[PDB]
């Protein structure tokens, strides 16, 4: 069920739910976080199938190499070791002639029987009082890791976080949630550049024949001297992926004018004219 | 830590190595439990790095804060991989030397020696002081930088241009921070140099450092002085029982002596796992405020400090890191 | 009178030396304040 | 190997930097010291005429050396009752001091004089003291070896005083008071209470007599009680352990069993620079020997000896934890005996030196062979059944950023992606444990 | 349990090991006192923190 509220988790409010497809949901996804809806359309093909690299990569990662999967598998045998403890101490002498109560019995008088008995009784008592004593541990660690778990849940699964860090490396798009022994499996997918390219951007662009009219990007960058290349060459780009297109209203805001803004004469931008 | 516990427990005597067989395999469950601590403890130290690990950055140089005084926390290889502010800490909280490289030799402080004496081992963090260095050095580079939508890009940003945006996004207008630029940056300078005098008994944060050092010693000094006591036994020495009692109470006294030794290292390795608990907890903490007080500016209040959050500094301290965030604290009202 | 803080009185145990420690000691020991009966000789 | 193993008890274990302990640390010689004193004269316990119980004689020996075979061949040993030692013990150990109580007294009232009784044999004579260790010995001597038993033998039946009629009881380590001594002589013998003054008290004692019970083999009680005040040892005995050596010198720089003025145990001694040298938690750490030389003492265990183990390729390589290479050749002979071999090669690290490593400028990604201080042990690749093989020596990765640098403009350089990638990040989180 | 029935019953030798076996029970107590404590202030370090 989980699953299935992901592409519809869009608009203020917790209450509405959208039946809107997973494509759709993964381009709006990218959209907020910087590239661009011209990008996104021209590349949708190559988004779906990088995307779907990075995910059917999982059918074959539950190796050795995983750590993410070996800490499961730790899960495992540190539970297995708590019980090997309970099974495991009941063979031991502690300090008595034999770790059986009626090898004490059958051999020992009245008197030491009860001394040798005791020791025995305080060497199992030891080991109870350790076993709860850990479990008590644990239950601590399980507090703390389940409250993660939620605040996963409904951060990175069923929203899509804009926290660094939170949700995995690189910038989180989607994360998917299936069972694991003792817990939860999360795979947060991120987007990750992997070549790139410096160019020069601009804090702002002002008219510079009408200095009170001044423009800022939003979710990008004005940048010069890459289309065309001539005089007064400014252009937008989405900031997560490096694609130049014309300034627009629609990809601006207006600003109050600032010592840093650039003053252009030529080729001055459609919201400044 | 780590434990030689057939030696911590006998010594060297064969008599009591022949005993604590009756204990099942005690000593391999303590090997094994401390050995998974251990490396627990490793694992913390390399997720914590991932977060404090920088894509980009732009490259750390004298005047990096421009109007902005940053030279307490650029490395002072800029103007050592540390900055003055971290020397500086390291300097004023007291700390044995564990003796890492040749210790042994010095030996031939007490909880250091007793390593050699006692039958256990403090062993050296997953990285060294260089490579924590470079890593809160990187950190510190990707600040200003750290602007729009997404995580992909990096904006190589003078720092002072950062913190006027960050003061902008926070409600103070810009005619404002132009008419004030050159008082923004004095009382900035003001609050963050103050640091230099700050790491004395009145800075809560900075004993919490002291405090988390002396915790340490403090479950060393258990395993080194439990060895001298005598649990119902005639003595603490398995030598002087051998030598001064019969063969039949001889065993009696050997296993009350393992008993007590035994004791106080299940005693030891449960503290530990009470304590990587703790410490699982804080780095995750940690790493939250990396990511959400350094390599970006948190809205959320009381996280990421006092007032309004403008700006978060880490540098590395014993045990763990060491936060500064600068904040916005209005002193008069109308 | 008999001052703790200069060890006045203090017997040092007859075994071992000990150094840059605190010990935990019971044993005959005059007490702290207590105004010792004086003799003069002439 | 072996020694990771066994430590572990694992024959399968996974990569990894594991302590381990030793398990060929043994003993190879010994070493006896002790003061060497005049003989504690012992002529009083037997060639006199015995004490009375009432009366008994002590003798507290110092600076001494004894000869217990010599009191017990002179005796017949009825029975002996022994408290935190042994005779055996009795005989050989280092004391503070030595006190031997003794008197007259039948054989066939042992039970009179023991633990957990309160009669007048205990309460008004002999109560016996357990704050050391000691030993009760109930012994018949003959009169060849000169014991004599003239005179009236009595015990003290009853000492009350005062006007509450108070009995004076003797305490532990105790013997009947003046008053009660000056009573019970002027007593008469068949148990009738008789009263005196003593100075401004009024005393009511009697006695009874035993000198009937007494033989031409006289029934003795010898009672030996040592004291052991560590560092304090002034009683030794004048017999020297048989396969222990009383000159150090041929035996330093080895692991050796050692009986030095009462302490006992294994270790290894090296010449120093400057009786008993300790920590601060009552370990010795060396000791100041009667030829004027001062040694250090070490645990023959005092490396932290440690394995780097690739379960791949089943290699593996040592790390002696903050040593200095020099050394180790010298403590060869504490280590495993293919180590022992070998040392009979080795890289000076920051965290210790290393057997079985060789020097690279390689680093590793994801570091399973931490040694620490950024250092990682990077895996043959060769098969163990191939031959042995070394480690590189390398270090983590330090993987740095990509480096923008900011322009001294009104305008800024942004690295922007021109291609990109999905990844996947893993996680696990466990919830709940085991119930 | 009680150290005064001890000493009152037995004798000086047997009174050391049964008062040793009565101290190491309430030492025992106390431990297990101070660890419960101490795991029980990291949950609330947690919850302080929540
Ligand atoms: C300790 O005393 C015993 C005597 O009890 C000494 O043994 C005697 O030695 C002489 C020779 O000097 C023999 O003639 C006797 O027959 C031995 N007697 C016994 C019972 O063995 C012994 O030598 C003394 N020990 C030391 C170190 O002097
Ligand atoms: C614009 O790009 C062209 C081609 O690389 C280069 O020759 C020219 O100098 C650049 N102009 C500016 C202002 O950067
Ligand atoms: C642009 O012009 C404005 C108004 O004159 C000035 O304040 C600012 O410094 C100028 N910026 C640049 C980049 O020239
Ligand atoms: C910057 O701070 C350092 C102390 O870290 C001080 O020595 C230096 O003089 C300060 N420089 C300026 C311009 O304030
Ligand atoms: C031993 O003591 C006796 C007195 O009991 C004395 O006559 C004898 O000479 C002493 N012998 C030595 C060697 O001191
Ligand atoms: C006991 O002493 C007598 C008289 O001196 C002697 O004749 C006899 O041999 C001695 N017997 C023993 C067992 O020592
Ligand atoms: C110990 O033996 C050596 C010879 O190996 C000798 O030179 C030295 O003087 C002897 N020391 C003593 C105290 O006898
Ligand atoms: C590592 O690089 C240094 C550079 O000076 C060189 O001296 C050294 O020999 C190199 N070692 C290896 C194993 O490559
Ligand atoms: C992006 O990288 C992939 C893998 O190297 C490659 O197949 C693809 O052609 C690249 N596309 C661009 C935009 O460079």
């Amino acid at each position: 069920s989980l699953l299935g509220s992901i592409a519809g988790a869009w608009t203020a409010g917790l209450s509405s739910f959208a039946a809107i497809p997973f494509a759709q949901s993964i381009f709006y996804r990218l959209n907020g976080v910087g590239i661009t809806q011209q990008v996104l359309s021209e590349n949708q093909k190559i988004i779906a199938n990088k995307f779907n690299q990075a995910l059917g990569a999982m059918q074959t990662g539950f190796t050795t190499t995983n750590e993410a999967f070996q800490k499961v598998q730790d899960a495992v045998n540190t539970n297995a070791q708590a019980l090997a403890k309970l099974a495991s101490e009941l063979s031991n002498t502690f300090g008595a002639i034999s770790s059986s109560i009626g090898d004490i019995i059958q051999r020992l008088d009245v008197l030491e029987q009860e001394v040798q008995i005791d020791r025995l009784i305080n060497g199992r008592l030891t080991t109870l009082n350790a076993f709860v004593a850990q479990q008590l541990v644990r239950s601590e660690s399980a507090a703390r890791s389940a409250q993660l778990a939620k605040d996963k849940v409904n951060e990175c699964v069923k929203s899509q976080s804009t926290r660094s860090g939170f949700c995995g490396q690189g910038t989180h798009i989607v994360s998917f949630v299936i069972n694991a022994p003792n817990g939860l499996y999360f795979m947060h997918v991120g987007y990750h550049p992997s070549q790139h390219i410096e160019v020069v951007a601009a804090y702002g662009l002002c008219d510079a024949a009408n200095p009170t009219n001044c423009i800022a990007p939003v979710n990008g960058y004005f940048i010069k001297n890459q289309t065309t290349r001539g005089v007064d060459d400014w252009s937008y780009t989405g900031s997560s992926f490096y694609a130049p297109e014309p300034i627009t209203t629609l990809n601006t805001r207006y600003v109050a004018p600032q010592v840093t803004f650039q003053n252009i004469s030529t080729n001055l931008p459609p919201p400044l004219l | 830590i780590t434990v030689d516990c057939k030696q911590y427990v006998c010594n060297g005597f064969a008599k009591c190595e022949k005993l604590l067989e009756q204990y099942g395999q005690f000593c391999s469950k303590i090997n094994q439990a401390l050995h998974g601590a251990n490396l627990r403890q490793d694992d913390f130290v390399r997720n914590l790095f991932e977060s404090v690990k920088t894509p980009q950055t732009v490259p750390l140089t004298t005047g990096f804060g421009g109007e902005f005084n940053l030279t307490l926390l650029e490395p002072l290889s800029v103007s050592n991989a540390r900055s003055a502010l971290e020397e500086l800490l390291f300097d004023k909280v007291t700390i044995a030397d564990p003796g890492y490289m040749q210790g042994y030799d010095d030996c031939m402080r007490d909880l250091i020696c007793a390593q050699y004496v006692a039958g256990y081992k403090v062993l050296p963090p997953l990285m060294d002081v260089n490579m924590e260095a470079a890593y809160t050095s990187s950190l510190l580079g990707s600040i200003a930088g750290a602007w729009t939508a997404g995580l992909s890009s990096f904006a190589a940003i003078p720092f002072a241009q950062s913190i006027f945006y960050r003061l902008n996004g926070v409600g103070i207008t810009q005619q404002v921070l132009s008419e004030n630029q050159k008082i923004i940056a004095n009382k900035f300078n003001q609050a963050l140099g103050a640091m230099q005098t700050g790491f004395t008994t009145t800075n809560e944060a900075f004993q919490k450092v002291q405090d988390a050092v002396n915790t340490n010693a403090q479950a060393l000094a258990k395993l080194a002085s439990e060895l001298s006591n005598t649990f119902g036994a005639i003595s603490s020495s398995i030598g002087d029982i051998i030598q001064r009692l019969d063969v039949l109470e001889q065993e009696v006294q050997i296993d009350r002596l393992i008993n007590g030794r035994l004791t106080t290292l299940n005693a030891f390795v449960a503290q530990q796992l009470v304590r990587s608990e703790s410490a699982a907890r804080s780095a995750q903490l940690a790493k939250d405020k990396v990511n959400e007080c350094v390599k970006s500016q948190s809205t959320r209040s009381g996280f990421c400090g006092q007032g309004t959050h403008i700006v978060s500094f880490v540098i590395n301290a014993p045990n763990g890191l060491y936060f500064m965030h600068v904040g916005y604290h209005p002193s008069q009202h109308i | 009178p008999i001052d703790m803080n200069k060890a006045d009185g203090v017997i040092y145990p007859n075994g071992r030396t000990y150094s840059n420690i605190t010990l935990q000691t019971t044993n005959l020991f005059p007490r702290n304040g207590d105004l010792g009966t004086q003799y003069v000789y002439s | 190997y072996t020694q990771l193993v066994c430590s572990y008890g694992d024959f399968n274990m996974k990569s990894g930097v594991y302590s381990t302990s030793y398990y060929s640390a043994k003993p190879v010689g010994a070493y006896y010291e002790a003061h060497v004193y005049p003989d504690c004269n012992f002529t009083d316990l037997f060639r006199e005429n015995a004490p009375t119980i009432m009366q008994y004689k002590r003798q507290v020996f110092t600076r001494c050396n004894y000869n217990l075979t010599l009191l017990l061949s002179l005796v017949q040993v009825d029975e002996f009752v022994c408290d935190k030692i042994t005779p055996e013990a009795l005989a050989t150990g280092c004391y503070s001091s030595l006190t031997v109580d003794w008197f007259a007294f039948p054989y066939a009232w042992k039970s009179y004089l023991a633990i957990g009784s309160a009669d007048r044999i205990v309460r008004f004579n002999y109560n016996q003291d357990y704050s050391n260790p000691s030993c009760r010995i109930h012994s018949k001597v003959n009169s060849s070896v000169g014991i004599s038993y003239s005179g009236l033998y009595s015990y003290i039946t009853n000492c009350n005083y005062g006007g509450f009629n108070k009995d004076d009881v003797v305490k532990p380590g105790g013997r009947a008071s003046q008053p009660c001594v000056t009573g019970a002589l002027n007593s008469p013998t068949n148990g009738q209470v008789w009263s005196f003054n003593f100075g401004g008290v009024p005393y009511r004692t009697s006695r009874l007599t035993y000198t009937d019970h007494l033989k031409n083999p006289l029934d003795m009680v010898y009672v030996i009680t040592v004291k052991y005040e560590p560092g304090a040892e002034t009683v030794c005995p004048k017999q020297v352990r048989p396969d222990y050596s009383t000159n150090i010198t041929g035996l330093l720089g080895s692991c050796i069993s050692y009986d030095i003025y009462g302490i006992t145990g294994t270790g290894v001694f090296q010449l120093c620079n400057a009786k008993f040298v300790y920590d601060k938690f009552d370990n010795i750490i060396g000791f100041h020997s009667d030829d004027g030389n001062y040694y250090c003492v070490a645990p023959c265990v005092s490396v932290p000896v440690s394995v780097i183990y690739d379960d791949n390729t089943n290699q593996y390589a040592t790390l002696f934890g903050s040593v200095a290479c020099q050394h180790i050749s010298t403590m060869a002979a504490q280590f495993s005996r293919e180590t022992r071999a070998s040392l009979v090669n080795l890289l000076q690290t920051s965290v210790g030196c290393v057997m079985g490593f060789h020097e690279t400028n390689d680093t590793v990604e994801d570091c399973n062979l931490s040694l620490g201080q950024s250092l990682c042990a990077i895996p043959p690749n060769t098969n163990l059944r191939v031959g042995r093989s070394t480690f590189g020596l390398g270090s983590l990765a330090y993987n740095s950023p990509l480096r923008v640098d900011a322009l001294n403009s009104s305008e800024f350089k942004v690295s922007l992606p021109l291609n990109f990638t999905f990844g996947v990040t893993q996680e696990y989180i466990e919830t709940s444990i085991q119930k």
